[PDB]
């Protein structure tokens, strides 16, 4: 069969309408989970809208285009797939209404391509890096809202100051000024000392272990100290004077190298410990393998696999010895830790969370890494933009006066493209039980007077970056509210949304055998 | 239920769709076929909409506001129906999202309060400044005649249009006081303006009536009943018991009518008219006395003669008092129109006139007759109402502008309603471009450029497609139109959208 | 295919409601029997809700989620399976006019159910009364509710003693503010798993701590008593235990080393040996291999309480021990709930009425949008005791209003009796139920009812 | 389950009345089978033009007519409240509660409500009949009908009431204000601001004579003649015929001298106005022009009844007998142009105080012209409710009454033991339809305005004496607001006679429906 005319144009709107209704309730974190029932009778429970579109079975030429569009954002950005489908759905509904107005589809396509390049330039003007570090707080409210579902959220106000200050200095040049934050850092310990609110931030690496025999001084080499990381133990080697004579030479290469800190994974025997008392070298027994591998990067050292390399036996003096200031040991309640500060290059730190019991600290440590994931992904890109509707609302008013600067039958296409962005905050407020007509309307009034005095380079009560907070039911800035999104995620989501909308409007005929 | 509201909106679209092409002088006309089979074609929306008689209850509201639009104002009956219906079409998608109708209907009246104060700021009172008595009527007459077949002949038509309103009171003017009769044949530039009344020449039969048509000072007299003997229709039957008495039976009307034959001679009335067909008995004696008379006179024609010389109608010719008579300055019946048509001229007390038109066809004159009525309504409302505003889309585009800025300062749901109210105002300039053939997509986009530069007088040129100023185009409209239309359209819009049920009883 | 609009919310409510309305007759000791029609000539004559719901074919996916909830609830405790399903289905019924007619947003209802879940648990704790968990005579009466009116009634005297030592073996009392509350770490499935050995006696049956194996010594002459035996799983050990078989060649090699060879050991039992030993065996209590019941045994026990073991069940025959299996597991679920907290709740629907009375009075002081759905929850809490009234023959209208008025005057422990059918006190007449079942019935029903309202559309696809 | 379907049939007509009460109400166009369109906003008048099929609805229609006949106001409160009592009782029937105790529960809840109406009285009407004092009673009557006209129509109605009422106080024995004392007339043209108040009936017809108006003389005599103007002849037959031309001169001149002789004796008595209920001959109008007698013809017998109570005139069965005892007296009569056409009105000055007045309406809208005509009739009965049966007492309106009764009824629910608690609690919940209706039709959110209404009447005050504001009702907003506002600012109150009478009618309305378990009918 062969179809054409206004019949195929109406089927494209009805096809994307059922697809948009699936992602309409899943938009934003306030969304709710849904179930997919097949002919077999099985089902699944998930709150992610991207996995629903992967298993979604829809037979339609324009409907299958959104399937590849959803997988394109998942293989790269992995976030914002739900918002892309909603934008592409509203563009098709308003384009079909222009048929009665005798609007040509190429002009609609050309009107989108010209407005797309000009919208990126307008977005680039309001972009800003991380600010308000002095006098205000930004990264604090990010971890506060993520911990609201846990007991730690009550004490998260005091815990956020220690995490933000730590991670702020973790950034380093990497390769030619990359400034990329690591995915795993700041090892978190646990202790029973005092209460949960008494945890103190330690600006540096912290290792949990004891000194074994207390005859050794806890503080030595204040001016300069060298830490020797050795995976090979100093204890007498067994099978599974010959065995005792090997460990005596391994210690001789230590005291002669000037290393006051010795770390052994399998421990140190008593014979080798007596020589450390006269040399005031602090030994540590039963070191953790996963802890010492990170020490080599923080202290500038290198992990030693074995001392049997080639025909020689020695610790490679001054080659593996890093530059440090002082290693101080403070008495702690329950388990005692080791404080290492003033190394060559570290930029990192360690957060020791003290609390009533280890049962509550296990849930707080796992929730801290989940809350840090949202922070490290936002700070990964130095160019960020406030979300929560700030991108769609600020651009809606700008395209109203900007549509007159071009004109030539393209003003009607820009007006329909700008008004199509109001569906994102609309459907987002549906799951929040708030009225969508009041929030979207009052949001335009605040942005209207914000752009009046903007080009004049003078302002009094006029502020920008007005967001929408659905948790407390009030209009606040998303920068201070704790909702931030990278620029790369928003630019590629808006550009790819229009790419799939053009291919749908260009089909005037459907041929199916 | 909620489905009745949507059904009532689409019911008005079918009625509005027919009235869209009728907006503007160059727009299309609706062909209406009455049950009486009489065909009437006109561009005036008043008479059009009155012939629909739509059974739907909400459609009756458009008919009610059309009568008040034609009575108090008389111009804009088509635009008031389109504007009232456009607000209901834009509110259709707003009701499907859960927004109640009361909030939408209330938001319309909010912009009305700002529209009343806006008209007063756009109303400029000017009379003798940069103008005169003759230049005011001459420049405004060529505007309504533009883009018409009479534009080349408009030089002679403006001179006759100025003297038309000067023959009547400037404080009280009525467009019905100037009659227009279609005369087939002849050139369109040979027409003249007459202060009297003309007849249709309904007598095609020949063989009598010799008389010169040049009179000095004829006397006018009205007669309420027909006085005649010879009758073409009926007949009299005579059956009696005598042979010689068959003749005298039909003569019963002789004596009293025989006396009335010389009563007109003693009175001296040279003009005799009646609303009933008159035979050849009255036309007999009037020949020597130089008395002119016309039979089968319409009822509306005699009412204009009574107000001419100030006379009065009397049943018989006996008791007529001398103050019922009247006399004009000159009576001349010429051949203009390829037929002799009686007319009156030089009546100082005449409260009405007649404007005769000529042309090769009756349909060509009908297009000119409706075009001359538009120029009369402009002068009619320019006398009593001293407030004149720029029309033809000028003021319409200005109202929508300011209302878009007022919505940004008003928080709440009224922001989208006022913005949609100003957006719905674009239907007036759009439809005017589609009726004339101009592209409404490019003009409405390019007009908004200079419209924001602070000049509020920018209109739409009806001759050549382009942006321009109606002040130079001499396109004027009274301020009463903009005031009465916005109040009638808002009340009619909020009345239909609030209907939750349609109840119709049968029996 | 797909259901949008308000019709999808109605289909979600009626899906779980149609299943809960049918099982209303399965609650209480007066529960009426049910008859299901299978394609085979057989039929299900039992009134157990867990067996009936598994044989019912359902269509809408909301009923499938209610079936998975009954399987999880049946593993935690023995009874109360139908109580959770009915309570979760009645909440959606009372919230039907609010979600549809009143046009109330579903998250507002979901958020109100989460707030009412905390208030419901605080009322039950106040109605509960303290109980002594260390009394051996008191624990036998608590278990007796699941003993009598069963085939074990003849052994009830011996069953109360056997079920007592079976619970006391797995439980260990430890607590402090240093490492937190371990909650005793009690698991019925793996740790309390029982092994049925034919023969013996029920009274002489004891609970041994360890893993019991039927494999004897592989050498004819060997010492059957070891001072400090060392269990090794696979230093000069005193014992050698092999998972698989051992050839006779290795018997003479390990004979001079002073160790016994033990082959044919199951893999699932090696995990429990690490609790009594620690091998990835010093301080082992008894090595005695002495035969009991014409079958060679082994003692892995010690002087410590690892909280892991295999209970040895003995009786007159295998058919008798088969009925003891399901009867002992259901009896220990009640005793386990007593150790989770020293409190007991009134049965017969008194606990259900105690929450509805305190919820209506507290909701009036909040003055918010959540106040309306709280009245729907209080009405759902009263349907559980009212369901027993409909099965007791009494007037459901009269007995419901008279019982609610007594809470404002008397105590909250006054329930409804199944035998009599008139309002009576539960404490004085000896009707008691554990609080843990009441906590798991309210929490799981509210959590399951919220998930059913979160799906506004049914997506069809693979 | 026929009793359940009977509620669903009323539910179809229940939503029609939910859109009636409140400012969102609209009239309904009803086309009669005779080709006449009657348009009215009132619900009681609307039910007369609607054909009711199911007799279960007729019970509510008959109960609605009771509200219009006696108190004349509150018909919307009776129909809407009675319809909600069936919805809250539907859950009790499905729950298994018999309808016997449901009916008995309403009788106990009705007596508890009537006893609390005396303690809810805020202000007391002094019956001063002042122009400013009547603005408080008339404002809520015009409200919830037509918007924007409440300010203009308040001064027109209150002024006409003070004209027909004499000067008296603390006397309830002799009634004064009737329901026919206020007539409403309509004319094409004009506006609401140009409307005035007339102290008497207004005649929109033509005088049919050359005399436009009478003089300024005091106490004009008006005579009503039912017999037509003609020569006196035999009552039976008596048709004037002409056999020959000789008798024509005697019969023509005889009728002229007989009529002129009768008009001369009437003009000498001082009667300047002759009211002829029947037709008037041609020769009769010629003599009345020279004597300066105003010509007036009133064929309707209903208008002559109210005329006798003003001037005191009496209809005479004969013609030519001007008895001075039965003649009427009017201070001043004038003919002025009102509404674009010259008409002869009827008014007074000081003496002969008129007991009937007429308000002239002007406007350019035909639909809204009949709307005010039917709206004033509802305000006429409001003055009648000022009599002895609780005329001075008043209760706060605007949804504040139905919400306040919720806290008082639920307090007495737990006090009465037994099964009656089920009907008492549901009786207070049924009052929640009134505040929800005004908030839903006006577009207000249910999650916002509704919870603020419960928190207004329920507060925590550290003391036994009530304080803060108990006058907060349901607010329509229309501009902006946060929460609700005080009703005492706009002075919108409800009379006790209207509210107390509406409760007893609405209670017996739902009682009849719930008591009928079977309906047997046959075709006609």
């Amino acid at each position: 069969e062969k179809i054409s005319g206004d019949d195929i144009r109406n089927q494209n709107v009805l096809a994307t309408m059922a697809v948009a209704n699936v992602v309409k309730s899943s938009l934003g974190p306030v969304g709710l989970d849904k179930m997919l029932v097949d002919d077999i009778g099985d089902f699944t429970v998930t709150n992610d809208g991207a996995t629903i579109l992967s298993l979604l079975d829809v037979q339609h030429p324009a409907g299958k285009i959104l399937v590849e569009l959803a997988q394109q954002q998942d293989r790269e950005i992995g976030d914002g797939t739900t918002s892309v489908v909603i934008i592409a759905s509203e563009l098709l509904k308003r384009a079909n209404e222009l048929v009665k107005n005798k609007i040509h589809p190429t002009t609609i396509i050309t009107g989108f391509r010209v407005a797309l390049r000009e919208a990126i330039r307008f977005i680039n003007e309001v972009l800003s890096t991380s600010v308000d570090t002095l006098g205000k707080e930004t990264l604090i409210n990010i971890a506060k809202t993520s911990m609201s579902s846990k007991i730690i959220g009550a004490d998260s106000d005091f815990f956020s100051n220690m995490v933000v200050d730590a991670l702020l200095a973790v950034k380093t040049q990497n390769s030619k000024g990359e400034i990329k934050y690591p995915v795993k850092a700041v090892n978190v310990l646990k202790a029973h000392g005092k209460s949960a609110t008494e945890s103190l931030l330690v600006p540096g690496y912290a290792l949990n272990c004891t000194v074994a025999s207390q005859a050794m001084p806890k503080r030595i080499a204040g001016g300069n100290v060298k830490i020797a990381c050795l995976d090979l133990n100093l204890q007498k080697a067994r099978m599974a004077k010959r065995e005792a004579g090997i460990v005596l030479e391994r210690v001789k290469k230590i005291i002669d190298a000037g290393a006051q800190v010795v770390l052994t994974t399998k421990g140190i025997d008593d014979l080798c410990l007596k020589e450390f008392v006269e040399a005031k070298i602090m030994g540590v027994r039963r070191c953790k393998k996963e802890d010492l591998r990170r020490i080599a990067r923080a202290t500038g050292a290198t992990l030693v696999s074995s001392m049997s390399n080639l025909e020689g036996e020695e610790t490679f003096e001054s080659s593996y010895l890093g530059l440090c200031d002082e290693v101080v040991q403070a008495k702690f309640s329950d388990d005692e830790c080791i404080l290492i500060k003033g190394t060559s290059k570290h930029s990192s730190s360690s957060i020791i969370l003290r609390g009533a019991n280890d049962y509550s600290l296990d849930e707080m440590e796992r929730s801290l890494h989940d809350s840090l994931s949202v922070v490290k992904r936002t700070l990964e890109s130095g160019n960020v933009v406030p979300g929560g509707g700030c991108v769609e609302a600020a651009l809606n008013i700008y395209l109203d006066n900007f549509a007159t600067t071009v004109g030539s039958r393209e003003q009607l296409a820009i007006a329909e493209f700008a008004a199509a962005l109001l569906i994102i905050p609309k459907t987002l407020a549906v799951n929040a039980a708030k009225d969508s007509s009041e929030l979207v309307a009052k949001l335009r009034s605040y942005h209207a007077a914000s752009q009046m005095a903007k080009p004049e380079d003078v302002k009094r009560r006029s502020y920008r970056n007005y967001g929408l907070d659905l948790i407390r039911g009030k209009i606040v800035d998303e920068i201070h509210a704790g909702v931030l999104e990278p620029t790369i995620s928003k630019v590629k989501s808006l550009k790819s949304a229009l790419e799939a909308c053009v291919a749908i409007l260009r089909i005037d005929t459907m041929i199916t055998v | 239920g909620k489905g009745q509201i949507i059904s009532n909106i689409n019911a008005c679209v079918a009625v509005q769709e027919a009235l869209k092409p009728t907006l503007g002088p160059l727009g299309s006309d609706i062909l209406i076929v009455t049950s009486n089979q009489k065909t009437t074609i006109s561009n005036d929306g008043a008479t059009i909409l009155k012939l629909l008689d739509v059974v739907h209850p909400a459609a009756k509201t458009l008919v009610d506001i059309s009568r008040a639009q034609d009575a108090e104002v008389g111009d804009g009956t088509t635009s008031v129906t389109i504007l009232a219906g456009e607000l209901m079409k834009e509110a259709k998608p707003f009701l499907e999202e859960g927004i109640s109708s009361h909030l939408i209907m209330k938001g319309y009246r909010k912009a009305v309060s700002l529209a009343v104060e806006k008209i007063n700021e756009l109303a400029v009172d000017i009379t003798s400044e940069k103008s005169s008595g003759r230049e005011l009527l001459e420049r405004c007459a060529r505007t309504a005649m533009s883009s018409k077949l009479i534009h080349n002949n408009a030089d002679f038509f403006v001179k006759m249009c100025v003297d038309a309103v000067l023959s009547l009171d400037r404080n009280d003017l009525d467009d019905k006081l100037i009659g227009i009769k279609k005369i087939p044949g002849g050139a369109m530039e040979e027409s003249l303006f007459i202060n009297g009344v003309a007849f249709k020449k309904t007598f095609s039969y020949a063989g009598f009536e010799q008389q010169p048509k040049k009179f000095n000072n004829p006397k006018i007299l009205s007669l309420n009943v027909e006085l005649e003997l010879k009758a073409e229709k009926d007949n009299a039957e005579v059956r009696v018991e005598h042979v010689e008495d068959y003749q005298a039976i039909v003569d019963a009307e002789w004596q009293l009518i025989f006396e009335k034959l010389r009563q007109v001679e003693e009175t001296g009335a040279n003009i005799v008219l009646s609303k009933l067909p008159i035979g050849d008995l009255a036309t007999q004696f009037f020949a020597d006395r130089n008395i002119f008379c016309a039979g089968r006179v319409s009822a509306d024609d005699m009412n204009r003669v009574i107000q001419a010389v100030g006379g009065s109608i009397q049943s018989t010719t006996s008791d007529i008092k001398p103050e019922h008579l009247g006399t004009c300055a000159l009576f001349e019946e010429m051949q203009i129109g390829s037929e002799r048509y009686n007319l009156f001229q030089g009546c100082p007390q005449a409260k009405t006139c007649t404007l005769l038109l000529r042309g090769g066809a009756e349909q060509v004159i009908a297009e000119v007759e409706r075009s001359l009525h538009d120029a009369i309504m402009i002068v009619k409302r320019a006398l009593q109402n001293k407030l004149i505003v720029a029309g033809g889309g000028a003021t319409e585009m200005e109202v929508s502008k300011c209302l878009r800025d007022y919505s940004k300062t008003i928080a709440g749901k009224q922001q989208m309603i006022i913005n949609a109210f100003a957006k719905a105002l674009e239907v007036i300039p759009r439809q005017l471009c589609e009726n004339a053939g101009f592209d409404a997509i490019e003009i409405l986009n390019k007009l908004r450029l200079a419209h924001s530069k602070g000049e509020k007088w920018y209109g739409v040129v009806f001759e050549t497609e382009n942006i321009g100023d109606n002040f130079a185009k001499f396109v004027w409209e009274p301020a009463l139109v903009k005031i009465n239309a916005l109040n009638s359209a808002t009340e009619a819009t909020n009345l239909i959208l609030s209907v939750d049920e349609t109840i119709t009883n049968k029996g | 295919e797909r259901t949008t609009g308000r019709q999808a919310q109605i289909s979600n409510i009626t899906a779980a409601k149609a299943v809960a309305d049918v099982i209303r007759t399965c609650l209480g000791p007066k529960a009426m029997l049910k008859m299901l029609l299978d394609p085979m000539g057989g039929l299900v004559l039992t009134n157990d809700g867990h067996a009936i719901l598994r044989e019912i074919d359902v269509a809408h996916p909301a009923a499938k989620s209610m079936l998975e909830l009954s399987r999880t609830q049946d593993e935690e405790v023995g009874d109360g399976t139908t109580t959770v399903i009915i309570l979760a289905g009645e909440i959606l019924a009372q919230c039907a006019p609010y979600l549809i007619e009143k046009n109330i947003h579903p998250v507002i209802i979901i958020q109100a159910l989460k707030k009412a879940l905390t208030d419901a648990l605080e009322v039950i704790k106040q109605v509960s009364k303290p109980v002594d968990v260390e009394n051996d005579a008191a624990m036998k009466k608590l278990i007796q509710a699941s003993i009598g009116t069963k085939y074990v009634i003849h052994w009830s005297e011996k069953m109360c003693e056997l079920a007592l030592d079976a619970v006391k073996t797995v439980r260990k009392d430890l607590g402090q503010t240093v490492e937190g509350e371990p909650n005793f770490e009690i698991d019925i499935k793996r740790y309390v798993r029982v092994e049925k050995i034919p023969g013996g006696d029920v009274l002489d049956s004891r609970v041994l701590k360890g893993v019991l194996l039927n494999k004897d010594v592989v050498h004819p002459k060997m010492s059957r008593h070891i001072e400090n035996p060392r269990v090794v799983l696979l230093v000069r050990p005193t014992l050698v235990i092999t998972e698989k078989g051992v050839s006779d060649l290795a018997q003479h090699y390990l004979l001079k080393g002073g160790c016994s060879v033990l082959r044919r050991v199951k893999k699932s039992d090696n995990n429990r040996i690490a609790r009594v030993t620690g091998a990835t065996g010093t301080n082992c209590g008894l090595f005695k291999v002495e035969m009991i019941g014409d079958e060679y045994f082994s003692f892995l026990d010690n002087c410590k309480e690892p909280k892991a073991c295999t209970i040895m069940l003995r009786g007159g025959s295998k058919d008798i021990l088969n009925e003891i299996d399901r009867n002992l597991q259901d009896a220990m679920a009640v005793a386990r709930n007593v150790m989770l907290s020293p409190s007991l709740s009134p049965g017969g629907g008194a606990t259900e009425m105690a929450v509805s009375v305190k919820l209506a009075e507290k909701a009036k002081q909040l003055e918010g949008i959540q106040q309306w759905p709280y009245q729907a929850v209080a009405d759902a809490m009263e349907c559980i005791p009212r369901t027993l009234i409909q099965n007791a023959g009494g007037d459901p209208i009269r007995l419901l209003s008279q019982l609610r008025a007594k809470h404002a005057q008397g105590n909250f422990t006054t329930g409804i009796d199944g035998d009599k059918g008139k309002i009576v006190d539960m404490v004085s007449y000896g009707i008691w139920e554990p609080e843990v079942i009441k906590q798991q019935s309210v929490k799981t029903a509210i959590e399951s009812a919220c998930l059913l309202l979160r799906v506004d559309d049914i997506v069809s696809g693979v | 389950g026929q009793i359940i379907k009977s509620i669903a049939a009323i539910r179809e007509l229940h939503q029609m009345c939910l859109t009636s009460m409140g400012p969102c109400g609209r009239n309904k166009i009803i086309v009669n089978h005779l080709g006449k369109i009657i348009i009215t906003n009132d619900a009681a008048t609307m039910l007369r033009e609607l054909d009711i099929v199911h007799p279960a609805v007729k019970v509510l229609v008959m109960a609605t007519e009771q509200q219009k006949i006696d108190m004349g106001d509150g018909t919307n409160l009776v129909m809407i409240l009675a319809g909600e009592l069936l919805n809250v009782s539907e859950k009790l029937i499905s729950m298994g509660l018999s309808a016997v105790e449901i009916i008995q529960g309403y009788n106990m809840a009705r007596k508890f409500t009537l006893k609390e109406l005396d303690e809810m009285v805020v202000g007391e009407i002094t019956d001063k009949n002042d122009k400013n004092e009547l603005l408080k009673m008339i404002k809520p009557v015009i409200s919830s009908k037509k918007y924007g006209s409440e300010d203009i129509l308040s001064e027109l109605v209150s002024e006409a009431v003070s004209h027909v009422l004499p000067v008296a106080q603390q006397a309830g024995e002799i009634p004064y204000f009737n329901v026919d004392s206020i007539r409403v007339v309509k004319i094409m043209g004009g506006s609401l601001s140009n409307s005035t108040v007339i102290k008497g009936m207004v005649f929109n017809r033509e005088p049919e004579g050359h005399v436009k108006s009478l003089s300024e003389d005091k106490k004009h005599k008006v005579a009503v003649f039912t017999c037509p103007l003609d020569i006196a002849n035999t009552e039976t037959k008596g048709t004037v015929l002409l056999h020959n031309a000789q008798e024509m001169l005697d019969f023509s001149k005889g009728e002229e001298k007989q009529i002129d002789a009768m008009m001369k004796e009437i003009a000498d008595m001082g009667v300047e106005c002759i009211v002829a209920g029947a037709g008037v001959g041609e020769l009769a109008l010629h003599y009345l022009n020279r004597y300066g007698i105003l010509v007036l013809k009133v064929p309707s017998k209903f208008e002559l009844r109210r005329l006798c109570r003003v001037c005191g005139a009496t209809p005479l069965p004969r013609l030519g007998a001007p008895t001075p005892e039965e003649l009427g007296l009017v201070e001043t009569v004038k003919t002025m142009e009102i509404g674009g056409d010259r008409v002869t009105v009827f008014k007074q000055e000081q003496g002969e105080i008129s007991r009937t007045s007429t308000i002239i309406l002007r406007g350019a809208t035909q639909n809204n012209l009949d709307d005010i005509e039917r709206a004033i009739d509802d305000g006429v009965a409001a003055v009648k409710g000022l009599m002895k049966p609780s005329g001075g007492k008043l209760l706060p309106g605007a949804g504040a009454t139905e919400i306040e009764l919720i806290s008082r009824i639920t307090k007495y629910g737990e006090r009465t033991p037994g099964l009656l608690q089920l009907a008492i609690k549901q009786f207070a919940v049924a009052f929640e339809v009134v505040p929800r209706t005004l908030a839903e039709t006006a577009g207000l959110d249910v999650n916002e305005v509704l919870p603020n209404l419960y928190a207004a009447h329920n507060v925590t005050e550290p003391g036994a004496v009530k304080t803060d504001h108990l006058y907060k009702g349901v607010d329509i907003d229309g501009e902006s607001d946060e929460g609700v506002k005080d009703i005492r600012e706009e002075n919108i109150y409800d009379m006790l006679a209207t509210k107390k009478f509406a409760i007893n009618v609405a209670t017996e309305a739902a009682t009849t429906v719930l008591s009928i378990d079977q309906i047997i009918m046959a075709k006609k």
